[PDB]
């Protein structure tokens, strides 16, 4: 079913495929990062604000 | 960025594969960004460490 080595390495092997079509390979790779919500967006925006502030301070 | 000439990578004999001792199935994965290779290793830096 899903556990007991039937589906985990199944997913790993299915993902680890040749993907001859270039668009297919790109869509396979893009299916790796989870989507984001508003709180994550504002938190990452705060992190980027801190990063650019630190870059300005370095300058 | 450098690219590979298809006439030499792809063919009935894969000339690049013959010279580098690989396979075209083990070259398309690299010159089309699907798997990495180890360009060089430090032998002594690993033997002592």
């Amino acid at each position: 079913e899903d556990e007991s080595e039937a589906l985990r390495q199944a997913r790993k092997d299915a993902e680890l495929t040749a993907s001859a079509d270039s668009v297919r390979a790109y869509l396979k790779q893009i299916g790796k990062v989870a989507l984001l919500n508003a709180e994550e967006e504002v938190e990452l925006a705060k992190r980027i604000e801190a990063g650019l502030y630190a870059t300005q301070l370095m300058t | 960025a450098p690219v590979t000439h298809i006439w030499y990578f792809k063919g009935v004999p894969s000339r690049l594969g013959y010279l580098l001792d690989l396979a075209p199935k083990d070259l398309e994965k690299i010159i089309y960004f699907a798997a990495y290779v180890i360009t060089s290793v430090d032998e002594e830096m690993r033997h002592n460490e």
